[PDB]
């Protein structure tokens, strides 16, 4: 669980995220970095190299949704898997991702941050985020569960 | 298994860390400690603290062996058969662990490389990463 | 969630199971397929040789409570997640296994019941087999999710 | 990454398969698809039933990829090449089915091979798989 003090420094580097980027970035580095993800992602259209799909307008959209979820998640760390359950069932019933993938892409978040906010994010505040990520990828999963 | 493009980008990025490599390689083993817990069940008898010596010492031992492995990224079973000994033969890590460190080492690229960590050098560094890591649980001697 | 078919299939094979060897040879067989996972069994001696392992009567004697722990699941296939809550809290809060390798256990298991049972071990009788032993994992795995 | 042991091991239970090679590949397949129904998704076209033509076909053509491999053990990027583009590059097939297909092809060798399937075997065939899923998984070329 986040201590009052790790859900301060998360809450506050959250507040400084540019809300129209990050996602979009997360998104895109999870196509680029593990490409068998892009199967789910075929309709978005041109995914054939890594700028076309940094370049990808489907993709920034997509991700800015992926980012408000995960802004949601935030705002409730003690009920993440009811905040989340409509959510599982999309992705574990309907789209049958493999759990895996949601920890990378939770991993691919915190990479992007790191990339966005450099020293400011601390191996305190990285360790904070991994409770958080895990956290929103274990409720994602719970359909499987 | 990595590309041509792999390779360059491996070789580009990690010549980029340079005399940053031990500095990055200890951040990158606090992250994972902090991060994940249980790898210091790894490290029992270390000085784990912020600011360890131990850290910083075992840090740079890390990153020459990573150099090493760029250096011979075609060739790697034979560099790094020293430390799959070590790894797979003797201290039996749990794969796990590899993706952990991988991880930290990935996030600890991103906060200080802002202009050479772009998702294709991020990708090709992942797959490189991973290359190291096999071989370094196999055992194959 | 197996059929009633596939309950009495289960049921059958499991009936013909030897109950003092066939968790031996899959804790065994884990050993040596999954070396790291020696890291977690120092305790019991001589693992050396794939011939030490096999006919190491620690690993047998721990591989028949693993064995009577699948008993146990097999019985109450409707709560495995209850009936496994002591095993998860050792398994992850204690020893912090990861869970992959409760999946690499069940998986050696199935191969076991393969080897030894043949053509009975037909493809619908792995089909139920996996879904009881991705249970087994699941419920093993609770205290992680 | 597989030792001289692993690759003997190999060679000798491949043999033991011989003829074999393609109805055991049909099984795996079979095997797969009733056990983990998801990944049916990639064979929609498919007769999938019990005894089916094109699972009988396909499992030939998986065996004759194995086979290949087994020669050259030593030469798996070169010899896997158009099978590493089709599955990393055109399919995009979740790594996770390897692992899957992998499991289902032990298990139909441990069904088949009840005199040979010993723990070294398993071990190394299990790595087998592993190395070669690896190459049909990565994009190198
Ligand atoms: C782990 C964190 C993840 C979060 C928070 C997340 C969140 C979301 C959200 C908010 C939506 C939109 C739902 C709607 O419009 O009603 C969605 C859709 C989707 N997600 Fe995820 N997701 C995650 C992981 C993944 C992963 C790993 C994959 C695939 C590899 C994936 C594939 C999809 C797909 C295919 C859709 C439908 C997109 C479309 O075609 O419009 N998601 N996700
Ligand atoms: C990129 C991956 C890795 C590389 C390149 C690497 C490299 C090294 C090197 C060079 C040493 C020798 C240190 C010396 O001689 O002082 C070493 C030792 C060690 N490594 Fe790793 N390693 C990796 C991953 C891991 C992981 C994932 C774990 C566990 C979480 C781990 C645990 C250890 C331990 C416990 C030692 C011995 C430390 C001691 O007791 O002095 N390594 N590693
Ligand atoms: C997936 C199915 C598994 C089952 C059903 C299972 C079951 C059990 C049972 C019944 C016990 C004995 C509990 C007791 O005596 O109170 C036990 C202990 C243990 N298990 Fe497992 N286990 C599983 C997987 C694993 C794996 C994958 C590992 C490690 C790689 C592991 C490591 C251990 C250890 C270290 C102990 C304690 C041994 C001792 O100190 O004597 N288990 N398990
Ligand atoms: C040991 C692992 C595998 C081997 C050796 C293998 C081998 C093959 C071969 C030889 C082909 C035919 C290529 C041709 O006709 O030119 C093929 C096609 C294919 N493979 Fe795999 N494969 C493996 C794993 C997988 C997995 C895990 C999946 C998905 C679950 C998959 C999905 C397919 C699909 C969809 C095709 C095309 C089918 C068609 O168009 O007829 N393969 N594979
Ligand atoms: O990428 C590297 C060096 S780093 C690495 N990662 N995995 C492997 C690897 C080599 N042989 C394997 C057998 C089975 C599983 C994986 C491997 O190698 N070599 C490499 C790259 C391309 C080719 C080609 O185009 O023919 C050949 C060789
Ligand atoms: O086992 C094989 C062929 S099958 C296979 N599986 N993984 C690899 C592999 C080769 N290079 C890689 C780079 C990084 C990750 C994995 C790989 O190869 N080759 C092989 C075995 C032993 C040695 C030695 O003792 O020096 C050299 C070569």
């Amino acid at each position: 669980h986040l201590t009052p003090e790790e859900k301060s420094a998360v809450t506050a580097l959250w507040g400084k995220v540019n809300v129209d980027e990050v996602g979009g970035e997360a998104l895109g580095r999870l196509l680029v970095v593990y490409p068998w993800t892009q199967r789910f992602f075929e309709s978005f259209g041109d995914l054939s190299t890594p700028d076309a799909v940094m370049g990808n307008p489907k993709v920034k959209a997509h991700g800015k949704k992926v980012l408000g979820a995960f802004s949601d998640g935030l705002a409730h760390l003690d009920n993440l898997k009811g905040t989340f359950a409509t959510l599982s069932e999309l992705h574990c019933d309907k789209l049958h991702v493999d759990p895996e993938n949601f920890r990378l892409l939770g991993n691919v978040l915190v990479c992007v941050l790191a990339h966005h906010f450099g020293k400011e994010f601390t191996p305190p505040v990285q360790a904070a985020y991994q409770k958080v990520v895990a956290g929103v990828a274990n409720a994602l999963a719970h359909k499987y569960h | 298994v990595l590309s041509p493009a792999d390779k360059t980008n491996v070789k580009a990025a990690w010549g980029k860390v340079g005399a940053h490599a031990g500095e990055y390689g200890a951040e990158a083993l606090e992250r994972m400690f902090l991060s994940f817990p249980t790898t210091k069940t790894y490290f029992p008898h270390f000085d784990l603290s912020h600011g360890s010596a131990q850290v910083k010492g075992h840090g740079k031992k890390v990153a020459d062996a990573l150099t090493n492995a760029v250096a011979h990224v075609d060739d790697m079973p034979n560099a790094l058969s020293a430390l799959s000994d070590l790894h797979a033969h003797k201290l039996r890590v749990d794969p796990v662990n590899f993706k952990l460190l991988s991880h930290c080492l990935l996030v600890t690229l991103a906060a200080h490389l802002p202009a050479e960590f772009t998702p294709a050098v991020h990708a090709s560094l992942d797959k490189f990463l991973a290359s190291v890591s096999t071989v370094l649980t196999s055992k194959y001697r």
